[PDB]
């Protein structure tokens, strides 16, 4: 549908802003220079809101995801496959806004982990994983049925 | 395969906890 397609084209700006604000807030509590680089756009506000409201629960899982990603050993060659299978298994049960933010958070954690392990210049490739998965696995469609990404601005705590 | 399932399970747990903690603004 046309609404699904608009949402899927907005995901890149949402994910890029989410990555920026999430990294900035964790740094203010080693930096990834690829994450430090329009802010008043509705999609930029959405990414920032979702970084803010997930902060407390994301912190509780930091140690688990660090251990699991070390075990997974993602590389340039297997990261598409691992990201897709992980994201597919996440949504097998269903979709709600928390799981959508968990997907964005997984793209953030994956991008950060591979950079810290020496895979440079990869953030754009993770962004494409997130955008393409949401289009092709009905996540953008669910978001369109909520009224688009702007509906996430009305999530609080 | 075992690591993929563990990671996806944690994402679902974290996402469901986030979803339960959020209301309207
Ligand atoms: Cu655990």
């Amino acid at each position: 549908s046309a609404s699904e397609e608009q949402v899927a084209q907005d995901t890149e700006e949402v994910f890029r802003s989410y990555v920026f604000y999430r990294h900035q807030q964790e740094q203010e509590a080693p930096a990834d220079p690829e994450m430090v680089t329009q802010p008043s756009s509705t999609m930029g506000q959405v990414g920032r809101q979702l970084a803010i409201i997930g902060d407390d629960i994301n912190r509780r899982y930091d140690s688990e995801f660090q251990t699991m990603l070390q075990h997974l050993q993602p590389t340039a060659e297997n990261a598409y496959e691992y990201f897709t299978k992980i994201a597919t298994s996440l949504f097998e049960s269903g979709i709600n806004w928390g799981r959508v933010v968990a997907l964005l958070g997984f793209g953030y954690r994956l991008a950060l982990h591979v950079y810290q392990h020496g895979l440079t210049g990869f953030l754009g490739q993770v962004t494409r994983f997130v955008v393409d998965f949401m289009l092709h696995h009905s996540i953008a469609r669910w978001i369109a049925q909520r009224g688009g990404w702007v509906a996430a601005l009305n999530l609080c705590n | 395969e075992d690591i993929i399932r563990n990671i996806a399970r944690h994402l679902a747990q974290m996402g469901d906890s986030m979803d339960r903690s959020w209301g309207g603004c």
